[PDB]
DNA sequence: CAACGCATGAGCTAGATCCG
């Protein structure tokens, strides 16, 4: 859909990032 | 005689009587009701001696130390009686000081009955014989006298007497006359002093025996110092007592055709009377004020009160009842009352044609307009300051002005006005412009583009139903999902039914009241999504309180939040007809903002655990 | 701001990859 | 001994379970713990995790997305107090979105001090009826505890506990299948409690090793001093982040690191009134060499340079940043969306605000009763404008009453132009006695601030009607009120009196909502008093009623119904309600 | 000069200081 917000947006973005982890300062 | 004079009514005064210094046959109704501070001294030189023939009735309602009525009516003949009082031609009701009644003279009330009550000081009513004089006897009132406990000794002198139901009693009405009798050969016509009968036409007393020309009061009609009983052309009847002829029956109806407060009685001519109003299925032409027939729908004509009249509530619209061509301005303020559903489209139901501007000030109560079913025009002859000739202001839940495909409006001149309508939408207001036309004989309206369709919706896509099954008494509605684009935003689904008689139902109709619809709304709450195009994400909703072999009408009604820039969506099925074999505005409001709650953290949650890369 | 860059306005796939390393 | 493990600053655990291990001897944690995003996680190997010393934590905890923790007792046995001096959306312990929680079992959970608790969104989640949250933490309204597992009666709930008698029902109360809460009796109300009801020092909170002694408590409660606990340390010592007290070695070489900035979150610690304070405070300005605060020449103020040019006013979240300073460089935004009550917390942080140099903007604001938690409000300098030209701003505020209280607060706004809109509690007379001490005067739009959309749902008249005669029958019953004239006199369209049952006098005021209903008090109309010219007259005006029944109480009120007009008079009339008996 | 006699009480005739 591309419209990515709500409850999907944190599980759409996991799968472009299984591996590398996510990023903080 | 003297001249006609209408019908008096006083009170309280005396001053008042002055009146009848040359009436001779008061046509309408004399009442003297109400006077208190008036002592026995002021009744002796008032006296009208020549007043013979009063029409309608006569009335003397607690009226205060009269004491008798020989002196001031001591020469009616005739009451005839056309308009009556709870269908009583004569009522003495409730005096006192009143010793005897004392209308010596007259002689054949035509219709009614006489009322006599309650006034403790009369006698000589006993002694009067109302078997000839008025003609149906049987419902005359006399209880409660001064003659109940027989006290008086009234005796009276020579004079003639006959029997009534037994006794042999003597006719007198005062002291000093009795009751005037003549022998069965002649019997209405009346006799004179020695016992001839009169002129074949004449009521009561007569001059000078077989001489119509000469008799004091005429039975049938009268014309010109003759009397007549059929008056012939070029003369008309009038009131039926008298004959005039087409110019004196044209001129007063011009010259109260304007009121000074009511009304007049605009005369007509049909068949040879001149009438207050036509029957029904008659209509007058406006040229020679004649009485022609009908065809189709008639006219009533209902012309209205000083140019504006306000409707409140159903009480204010009862004047306009039946009301089919209004030849002025009008103006509607609704605001409540009870059992608000189809009264509002029964008394304006049949309405035709308004010629003023209308107004739709201040009114809350109202859903739609489409209570105006058979209205066609507002052409608006008389214009409202500001060439205006349509306005609305404080319609804070009106939805709908009219169906556009099941009806054709139009109108000619003037300006528009639609301002503070927040549920009124925008497009709406520009799809009456191709049926009103007034793009064509192109202005300039004044509609601002901001003060209309908060808490409403125009840009809402086409639902379409996807699956229908139908048993003997259950159907499942099942069809596709709607999200908005942001899929939290959409609370749940508003589903409508209602039994269908034919294929004609309309969407928003005959509900129009504050808190009640003629439909029956059911809610479902929305389903789950799992970012799939293929799953189980359609939702659903199953009715079981249906009856064999009816035909319903169902439609889709979504129901969403409003993000903070005024840009709303929603989507809304279409009418399909299907064939088988308390949400207060309070709750409303405090669950749409838990709604907006629970979106607001879960927003601020992904905004501070999610840190870009510089 | 992730919610104002992916809900306001439609995201690209290099725009949404900074987020992870 | 009382804290014998390692102070210990926050943390952030992400993608992996490597990081927990540095929580090994932590006892303290100021600042705050989060366990975050946590999805290649099998439940089998948080069997082996536990962090035994964790005693008491700052500012709050926040568990969202992990996979596998089954129930949080094999991690955190023994947090005692939660204190909440930097809260998280005015929440100070969430819970949020987990998969596979099935217990709480943070069972020796005693006082949060500030703040509240929201656990939402768990489709595992069990036992949360069985709480008793009433005498763990000291507010009970704030809370949000929907969308779980325990929507439904349906998860079990065996407990083998005082079974406490707070409602009006014989419930127990217990925190997981083999552990059950401990309410002592209360004549100490949270000054810590043994398992036999004997009392213990005053000085302590949660559980007590021996009572009354102040050197072998837990969880300490003022401050703490060398495994002691003292009421106000004395001054070789002050105090610091209002838990601790230390000497003077420690709050100077902070100093040393960060004036050398590295980073813009480090303070440079300053001495002042006894505290360790961050930046000290308006009109004050620090020396060069020596570390302390000495008085201003003239005013100091400490001008808060906001980042971005606005900001937008959420909680106390947000709110926490503008504490103690006075001259804002930017402009605010007020946005409180839902909400129960907020009015309690804004004055002491953002309520010594003096002078503020851009536009201000409630919009969308539920729950707000009045704007009086700006305290020192003294000018609006307003160099800059909305999209409009436009200071002042309001918008769809259901619940606002009252501006400021107009007796003793000046208020002088430069330039700009006010703006009013939806506020259907907030009458034109508040705004415009606004119009006449604000620094305009007749700056105004047509279409200016709303006249329509304003105070629709709350009737509001100044000027009052007195009754003079009432009689009694045991049917009718007869009013008479002394007249009143605007200084127009076309300018009346009557009366309109209002009459209902009530059989108590506890009835309430007329709220002016129009809804259909039937607490309309049966509107009956007046005819307006015909034009007398005369002073003594027939237009004293009264009425009638017909309809009563006898021998019960009637509430009765009367208000005039005046064209409103472009001239900023007559806002009506309107008496008292009283109540007379037929008899 | 402060309830009642010179009525009744919401049944085409007025409307509760409505009349002294």
């Amino acid at each position: 859909n591309q419209h990515l917000c709500g409850s999907h947006l944190v599980e759409a973005l996991y799968l472009v990032c299984g591996e590398r982890g996510f990023f903080y300062t | 005689p003297g001249e006609v004079c209408p019908g008096m009514d006083i009170r309280n005064n005396l001053t008042r009587l002055h009146e009848l210094e040359n009436c001779s046959v008061i046509e309408g109704h004399l009442q003297i009701l109400l006077m208190f501070k008036t002592r026995p001294e002021d009744f002796r030189d008032l006296s009208f001696p020549k007043l013979i023939m009063i029409t309608d009735y006569l009335l003397l309602f607690r009226v205060y130390g009269l004491e008798s009525l020989k002196d001031l009516f001591p020469n009616l003949t005739v009451i005839r009686g056309s308009r009556l009082f709870f269908n009583y031609a004569l009522v003495i009701f409730e005096m006192v000081h009143l010793k005897e009644l004392g209308l010596y003279n007259l002689m054949n009330i035509t219709r009614g009955s006489v009322r006599i009550e309650k006034n403790n000081e009369l006698c000589y009513l006993a002694t009067i014989d109302w078997s000839r004089i008025l003609d149906s006897v049987e419902d005359n009132h006399i209880v409660l006298n001064k003659d109940d406990n027989e006290e008086c000794g009234d005796i009276c002198p020579n004079c003639p007497a006959t029997v009534i139901n037994g006794q042999f009693v003597e006719r007198c009405w005062t002291h000093s006359h009795c009751q005037k009798v003549c022998p069965t050969i002649c019997k209405s016509h009346g006799c004179t002093a020695e016992g001839l009968c009169c002129h074949s036409e004449c009521l009561g007393n007569c001059s000078q025996p077989d001489d119509p020309t000469k008799c004091v009061a005429c039975r049938n009609f009268y014309l010109d110092g003759r009397c007549v009983e059929t008056c012939p052309p070029p003369y008309y009847h009038f009131q039926d007592w008298r004959c005039v002829n087409f110019s004196f029956c044209q001129d007063l109806h011009h010259k109260c055709k304007n009121s000074r407060r009511q009304g007049c009685h605009q005369y007509v001519i049909h068949n040879n009377k001149c009438i207050p109003e036509c029957p029904s299925g008659y209509t007058m032409n406006s040229s020679n004020l004649l009485c022609t027939p009908c065809l189709g729908p008639c006219p009533k004509v209902c012309h209205l009160l000083e140019g504006e009249k306000t409707i409140d509530s159903v009480t204010s619209a009862q004047e306009l009842r039946g009301c089919t061509v209004i030849n002025g301005s009008l103006i509607i303020n609704i605001r409540g009352g009870n059992n608000l559903a189809a009264e509002l489209e029964a008394n304006l139901g049949l309405i035709e044609e308004i010629s003023g501007y209308l107004k739709i000030r201040r009114s809350y109560a109202l859903v739609s307009l489409s209570f105006f079913r058979k209205l066609r025009l507002i052409r608006g002859e008389t214009l409202e300051i500001g060439n205006y000739s349509f306005y609305a202001l404080d319609n804070q839940n009106l939805r709908q002005l009219w169906d556009w495909s099941k009806h054709n409006l139009t109108t000619t001149q003037g300006k528009l006005f639609f301002h503070y309508n927040p549920k009124l939408c925008l497009s709406e207001i520009h799809k009456m412009e191709e049926v009103s036309g007034t793009k064509g004989r192109q202005e300039r309206n004044d509609i601002a583009l901001k003060t209309n369709g908060d808490k409403a919706s125009c840009e809402n896509e086409l639902l379409k139903f996807s699956y229908i099954r139908t048993s003997f008494d259950k159907i499942l509605l099942r069809w596709e999902p709607y999200w908005p684009p942001d899929f939290r935003d959409l609370l749940g689904f508003m589903l409508f039914y209602k039994e269908a008689p034919y294929q004609n139902v309309t969407e928003f109709d005959g509900q129009d009241a504050c808190g009640s619809n003629s439909w029956t709304v059911v809610d479902i709450d929305p389903p789950l999504r799992s970012n799939d195009p293929k799953s189980q994400n359609h939702p659903g909703w199953l009715m079981r309180g249906l009856k064999p072999w009816t035909q319903y009408a169902i439609f889709v009604k979504t129901l969403v939040t409003f993000s903070d820039e005024r840009r709303t969506y929603g989507a809304k099925s279409d009418i399909i007809y299907v064939q088988t074999d308390p949400k207060t505005d309070s709750q409303i409001l405090k669950e749409l903002e838990e709604s907006s709650f629970r979106k607001t953290f879960e927003d601020y949650l992904h905004n501070v655990v999610f840190v870009p890369r510089p | 701001g992730i919610v104002e860059q992916c809900c306001t306005s439609i995201c690209s796939l290099y725009q949404l990859e900074n987020y992870c390393n």
